């Protein structure tokens, strides 16, 4: 009902800061060097860039 | 009121909010409102307010 | 007493110079290079994040409207729902809905995590390399680093070493490079204060504690729902989180030029760009004496086996008849060749096996091994693998 | 709502131009120039102050010699007068006259006056501008800041200015901008530690206050006095005090090109040259309409008197057939004349008295007296003097 206020304030829980990350980057596929080239056949994993 | 958090808990007696679809679409003051979202985290960190 | 050179400025190369003057002995030396981060003359633009619209519990005037005003918000609006006929959930001001003016405001303030939770867009200007000149000058061995521009001092043991200016400005410092948290990505900014809606960097940022952050987010306020009056400000979506989602392929990760790119001390180092010029004020103590050498006489080099190839491998037998042991420094002009060893034992009566790389199959290494020089050449063995660590040609 | 204009390097002459927004009259925006700052990409090498020779009294190794050391003092020179029986100041305490050794040592470092007393040799990079546009556009008037380059969408108060950069090196910078603290000094330094004795900044400090630091001193010791001890370290002429002698009239005092040396983030107050773009993104709905305006017609030229001359001032007139009284434009579409006034209030039915002028040699006033253009003429007679600040065209 107030368009005119005088507020009171309180803080913010769980303040975001730096941490690590246990990320599972497993072994990639098999790499045979060939006649001018080389080739790694990547297998399936979690969706990896 | 954060050295004991209950000073900030006692300054803010909570009230219901615009709970617009609590059931199917029943709307009133909802007793467990959705005030803010605190998720700016790369820690997989939602926060509900 | 002061030679000069310019080597392959990628890290992962042994430079070496077998320079001696008259009466100073043959001054072999082996220098190496380590990382040289690029980091150009960058100036940060906008500190983009999301918004937070300060929408108060708005004054529904009962028995009359509500007086309008200027807001002065970050994206501040104040919509007086004129004829805000209140029918509140256990009562609004609408004893007169006819005299009910539902003024509600909202001022788009910042993302509160912005103290380290930022993202800058450094408009990139020129910079240089920083060279970790490892040295073994004669036998004075150590490693030092330098701001690798052409006039930087080199107190290499007391020896003078100026690391000259390479002609490679081809580096990962582009026209603009946005740095997020560990985020390298060559990203361009808008007009810093005239931000486009849907801009990765939509709300501007003069500084990390900057004074104003103007931007184009469209907080759309309207006449809300009738009695349970909603918060009918409808914000334009930000591309701050979307350009976090549009933080695609990495700056160093999509780096061409083979540079190791990396965060705040903005490392673009060990690139496949440029060589290492150098001027080496050699000491008197680096060469041996004139009669100070062992009496190495009747040398003759003969290759034993030859490589493809990678690292040194190719074995030469050099029958040094010698008056005393010493250091045969081998660096005569094998420009298709290389050295596997650098200072060999100048041994009395020994057919000194020297490893040496060379990639050209009919390689004729001008073998200047510390007593003197001959032309040693033969067939390199044809190579084996197509993946290896490194090369020598 | 976008004009394209040119503000030159002379700031404070009112850059006044009628923006012909169709449907409205030509609205004279009068622009005011505050600063320019040159601001080159500096990065400090050595702050070089006077060096310090720390040397206490030496060992009188009596009954023999004294075993001196070389611990790597930075001005570490050992004056080992071994075979020097130093005949002490109150006796032959070295009772060995032959068993006496006057063996001393001395060390040196960067002298500790550099906690206020630095003189930072900022190595130079590219630089920019820093603009302060007064706008007088319509009823809008204000005086704000904008970036020097074109990339500032220079936005405040209705008005954006996208003003393309100072297209030449308005050079307030030398290649070694030695900011000797409250002044510039263009001079080539040596490297970080890459100096000589009596080099300008003989200590070399790529770290400003960091612990170790380069130097090129005049460390030369001495054997002691005849029997009594004299610390014989006779120095070089201290090149920090030489740079005290080498504080010439700086670039702020030496600025050709109208240069102004501006403060510590070393900038260019009075960037006294150049030509600058402006993209005027101002709202044209501030500009008054044609049928929103006063219908001044009957354009004729009738000059009175204009001088050699100074700031525009020349008191002439123009015929005016006004549909009401009004406050219309007056300003020229032509560089031959310079209006001392720009916008003219004209109560209807008359003429305007306009004080404007220039060097009227083959001159004609192309005065677009805002409702209509007037091609008047002026043979501006020459005045006398040669001392004043401003000009005509």
């Amino acid at each position: 009902a107030d368009q005119t206020a005088r507020r009171g304030k309180v803080h913010v829980p769980f303040p975001l800061t730096n941490v690590t990350c246990r990320v599972p980057l497993a072994r990639a596929p098999d790499v045979t060097y060939g006649k001018k080239e080389v080739t790694l056949r990547l297998h399936p994993d979690h969706p990896t860039l | 009121s954060v050295t004991e958090h209950f000073n900030v808990y006692k300054a803010t007696r909570p009230y219901l909010a615009y709970c617009a679809d609590c059931g199917d679409g029943y709307f009133c003051y909802s007793p467990v409102a959705i005030e803010k979202i605190r998720d700016e985290a790369p820690d997989g960190m939602l926060k509900i307010q | 007493y002061e030679h000069t050179a310019t080597i392959p400025n990628v890290v992962g190369f042994p430079y070496k110079a077998h320079i001696e003057r008259n009466g100073f002995s043959p001054m072999t030396l082996q220098l190496e290079v380590v990382e040289t981060s690029w980091e150009p003359t960058l100036n940060l633009e906008y500190i983009t994040c999301e918004y937070k619209t300060v929408v108060p519990s708005p004054f529904i005037k009962c028995c009359g409207t509500s007086e309008c005003s200027s807001k002065e918000q970050p994206d501040y609006q104040c919509k007086v729902y004129t004829g805000v006929y209140p029918f509140m959930w256990g009562g609004a001001y609408c004893f007169c809905d006819s005299e009910n003016t539902q003024l509600s405001e909202a001022y788009v303030d910042r993302s509160d995590v912005c103290k380290h939770d930022h993202a800058s867009a450094y408009k990139a200007h020129t910079a240089s390399l920083k060279a970790t000149i490892r040295i073994s000058y004669g036998t004075i061995n150590q490693t030092t680093e330098a701001f690798v521009n052409g006039e930087h001092a080199v107190n290499v043991g007391g020896s003078k070493f100026i690391f000259g200016p390479i002609s490679t400005a081809w580096s990962p410092f582009d026209n603009k490079i946005v740095v997020y948290k560990d985020d390298v990505y060559n990203q361009d900014f808008p007009p810093y204060g005239s931000g486009q809606p849907g801009r990765f960097g939509d709300i501007q940022s003069r500084t990390v504690e900057s004074k104003d952050l103007y931007a184009n987010t469209a907080l759309k306020l309207s006449r809300p729902s009738p009695g349970v009056v909603h918060v009918p400000y409808t914000p334009t979506p930000s591309g701050f989180k979307y350009w976090l989602k549009e933080k695609g392929s990495s700056l160093n990760t999509k780096a061409p030029f083979g540079c190791k790119i990396k965060t705040n001390p903005v490392r673009a180092m060990d690139c496949a760009v440029g060589s290492i010029p150098v001027s080496m004020d050699i000491p008197d103590s680096a060469f041996t004496r004139v009669v100070d050498a062992p009496a190495v006489t009747d040398l003759s080099c003969q290759v034993v086996v030859c490589t493809h190839s990678s690292d040194f491998g190719g074995v030469a037998t050099l029958s040094y008849k010698t008056d005393k042991p010493g250091k045969c420094a081998v660096h005569s002009h094998s420009n298709v060749a290389t050295l596997q060893e650098a200072t060999v034992d100048v041994k009395e009566d020994g057919k000194v096996t020297v490893h040496f790389s060379t990639a050209s199959a009919s390689p004729a290494f001008k073998v200047s091994v510390c007593d003197a020089k001959t032309t040693c050449t033969a067939a390199c063995e044809p190579p084996k693998d197509h993946i290896v660590p490194y090369g020598a040609s």
